[PDB]
RNA sequence: ACCAUAGUAGGCCUAAAAGCAGCCAUCAAUUGAGAAAGCGUUAAAGCUCAACAAAUUCACCAACAUAAUCCCAAAAACUAAU
RNA sequence: CGAUGUUGGAUCAGGACACCCAAAUGGUGCAACCGCUAUUAAAGGUUCGUUUGUUCAACGAUUAAAGUCCUACGUGAUCUGAG
RNA sequence: GUUAAUGUAGCUUAAUCAAAGCAAGGCACUGAAAAUGCCUAGAUGAGCCUCAGCUCCAUAAACACCA
């Protein structure tokens, strides 16, 4: 078992890994890019 | 052709007498004689204390956790000292001397027997603290070009930044996360303590929300 | 430690919204609950084990009707991850006495009172 | 597969419950005389009649909850005025006046 | 877990800075007093009053009286100044 | 009890200050 | 890409300090070029930077070696997938 | 622990490459000869003696060179037994 | 001479039993304070009226004024 803090980065239950993967921020996509606009 | 641009002037800066840094003791003056347990829990999750501007524009800005100890504050001490101009410019700690002791056992001891001895001496240091900060009649530039030196010599990830980055990167962070499109944040997710997720958490991931996982801060997690 | 969990109530109020995206009607709450234990138990904490033994909720995907009284909403709202809830609805009304042999109750959560006429 | 499908259309999920396919009695004499209920039929209704009996209790347990509440509430506003009607006619201070 | 205190916290009022130049209650009884004058007001928490029994505690009182007799403040205090 | 909010009623300490 | 001439070796300390060991001022000619931001000299001379003019796609940060019998499923960027 | 026999030699060596030699190159405070570094390359090589049980180590003589290691500190149902 | 207010004891009560509580004083007691004990002075701004009304005086806050 390993502290709650250490060096290595600490792989993490796998639940939360998918807890994390679902969380990811998501940018918001214009609908035309403005560039391509006028 | 090229048209002019006002220049930026300093007027207001004032600047003190012994601009350099101070030494800093590598033991304190009244050394602990009692062996302390090692919190973990100083160098984990935001960081509360130093998280502000006081005299200066400029600052180093720690992205980790860590600790610091007499080695790292003799570089910066060094460092900064002969990569400024005195007459122009000012620095000063926002981290205290260390005070923490942190104990050894010798090489080659059996597990148990007792508490090590006392080795050396550390300053605990969370996420989002600012280590120095520098003032001046400088423009933003020349003190990031030598203090990311500085701030790459550190334990922890750390970044130069002025009053204006910062601001910046804080702006940038809460917009980020008013933006989002995804109906699903960790902090929704755990707080209702939805599919019993709570299990597999720490209680102080209420707090942290993701953000920061042991001593490490990631930016990017809204 | 690992614990019980308090669940702040911000949590329970409801955004306007949500009224037209799951079909509830914003003034009138509905009488019966419809449990169904989706999840199991096992690798969960024993008090939502014993929860669940409570809730008449032992075997899964068996349906079974609840009031939708507070005191019923607190156990509820503890095992909510491992359930599903639906209100019940009554189209062709309560059953009477002559309809009990021909009662059914529908996927889509409606309880059907006359089950296959000739 | 295709439960969901199936569930969108208000049938069961699986086609084994509920449909006509499971509710019907498969088999019957050639003379056409019905043939003994079917055992899995007969559990289905047993249960299904015992689901119903309860939806019943629950929604009368809960209208009489209600019913009573209300009750209480009208003992209360009448009980105030209770007090009121036996009352003694205050004097003292306004006989002066 | 902080709750939010229902009203007035009893000391809330006084300063903690400068303590030196508050005055103090140096007697005993004064402080008696001051303790028994906050005793008999109606605070938020559960209090000795509430459970041992004020016996209905506000009471609006009907009264059925003779009407107190009509007297002069002035003239009485005038009269009495001079005994 | 720090979970009511009749907490740190009988707090004094910060009111006289002897050391 | 392009271009570089003026008081002047500015005043001091030093054997010499000529924009450029150091200390102090940091003014001033020409449309325009710092009492000079880098190289260079014993002190220079000499190369460049910023300045005019000439023009103008975009240009902030980001890259990180390895083990011991023999690599280790095969493969594959679209015919409709909550 | 109802036994996985232990140091150094002998014999036979299998492998890595973090290359000692042989090959091809970059940089030099590389004129030449020497060198000092760095990249690429593991098919083949990597001595004989005096003393130590010795591995190391010192020393004599040489070599194109006398590599660093892994293999139950390779290898005792093949040997040795100095320790 | 104009506007917003007032005149309870030094600060705040009450004005249907009643002008109340606290400061503040003296003497005694121990070195000073402090506590304690025995003591001390006190007010509804002034003139009429009806059984709140009319003025005056004065303060205060401004403005005008005067020097
Ligand atoms: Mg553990
Ligand atoms: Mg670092
Ligand atoms: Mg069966
Ligand atoms: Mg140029
Ligand atoms: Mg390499
Ligand atoms: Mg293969
Ligand atoms: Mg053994
Ligand atoms: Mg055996
Ligand atoms: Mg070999
Ligand atoms: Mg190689
Ligand atoms: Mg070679
Ligand atoms: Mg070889
Ligand atoms: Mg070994
Ligand atoms: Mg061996
Ligand atoms: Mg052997
Ligand atoms: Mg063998
Ligand atoms: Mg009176």
């Amino acid at each position: 078992g390993s502290k709650a803090v250490t060096r290595h980065r600490r792989v993490m239950h796998f639940e939360r890994q998918k807890l994390m993967a679902v969380t990811e921020y998501i940018p918001p996509k214009p609908t035309i890019n403005p560039r391509c606009l006028p | 052709f090229k048209t002019l641009l006002p220049v930026p002037t300093f007027e207001d800066v004032a600047i003190p007498e012994k601009p350099k840094l101070r030494f800093v003791e590598r033991v304190p003056l009244v050394p602990k004689v009692r062996r302390e347990r090692k919190n973990l829990s100083d160098i984990r999750g935001p960081s509360t204390e130093a998280t502000e501007f006081t005299e200066g524009r400029f600052a180093i800005l720690a992205l980790g956790g860590g600790y610091l100890h007499w080695g790292h504050f003799e570089m910066m001490r060094l460092t900064i000292n002969r990569s400024m101009d005195p007459k122009n410019m000012f620095a000063l700690w926002r981290v205290p001397a260390p005070f923490k002791p942190i104990t050894r056992k010798g090489m080659g001891q059996r597990m148990g027997g007792g508490k090590g001895a006392i080795d050396h001496y550390v300053t605990p240091v969370k996420a989002g603290r600012l280590i120095v900060e520098m003032g001046g009649r400088c423009e933003f530039k020349e003190v990031q070009g030598f203090l990311d030196l500085v701030a790459h010599k550190l334990p922890f990830p750390a970044k130069a930044v002025s009053r204006e980055t910062l601001e910046k990167m804080r702006k940038d962070q809460e917009e980020r996360e008013r933006n989002n499109q995804n109906p699903w944040t960790f902090e929704r997710i755990a707080t209702a303590n939805m599919l019993g997720i709570r299990k597999v958490l720490s209680p102080y991931d209420l707090t942290h929300k993701g953000r920061y996982w042991g001593k490490f801060y990631t930016p990017e997690r809204v | 430690k690992f614990t019980r969990s308090r669940i702040p109530d911000k949590v329970f109020q409801p955004s306007p919204e949500d009224h037209e995206k799951y079909g509830g009607d914003p003034q009138y709450p509905h009488k019966l609950h419809i449990v169904t234990r989706i999840k199991s138990t096992k690798r969960r904490p024993y008090w939502e084990k014993d929860i669940i033994k409570m809730l008449g909720l032992e075997k899964a995907h068996t349906p079974q009707v609840h009031k939708n009284i507070p005191s019923v909403n607190a156990k509820l709202k503890v095992v909510k991850h491992l359930i599903r809830i639906k209100p019940l609805k009554l189209p062709q009304g309560l059953p009477t006495e002559e309809d009990m042999a021909n009662t059914c109750l529908k996927s889509n959560g409606e309880l059907v009172v006359r089950w296959l006429l000739n | 597969a295709g439960s969901q499908w199936r569930l969108q259309q208000g049938f069961a999920a699986n086609p084994s419950g509920y449909g006509p396919l499971t509710e019907l009695p498969d088999w019957s004499y050639a003379d056409g005389r019905p043939a003994p209920p079917m055992k899995g039929q007969l559990r289905r209704k047993a249960q299904r009649e015992k689901f119903a009996r309860r939806v019943v209790l629950l929604s009368q347990e809960m209208d009489a909850g209600l019913q009573a509440w209300q009750l209480r509430q009208q003992e209360k506003l009448q009980e105030e005025e209770g007090k009121q009607k036996n009352a003694l006619k205050s004097k003292g201070a306004l006989l002066q006046n | 877990r902080r709750a939010a205190p229902l009203g007035p916290m009893p000391n809330e009022d006084i300063d903690v800075s400068d303590l030196e130049r508050l005055k103090k209650y140096r007697s005993f009884d004064r402080y008696r007093r001051r303790a028994e004058q906050e005793a008999r007001k109606p605070h938020w928490w559960r209090t000795y009053r509430e459970h041992f029994g004020e016996e209905s505690g506000p009471k609006d009182r009907v009264d059925i009286g003779l009407p107190p007799p009509k007297v002069s403040r002035t003239q009485q205090l005038l009269e009495r100044k001079q005994a | 009890y720090r979970s009511k909010p009749t907490h740190g009623i009988g707090r004094y300490k910060h009111l006289v200050k002897a050391q």
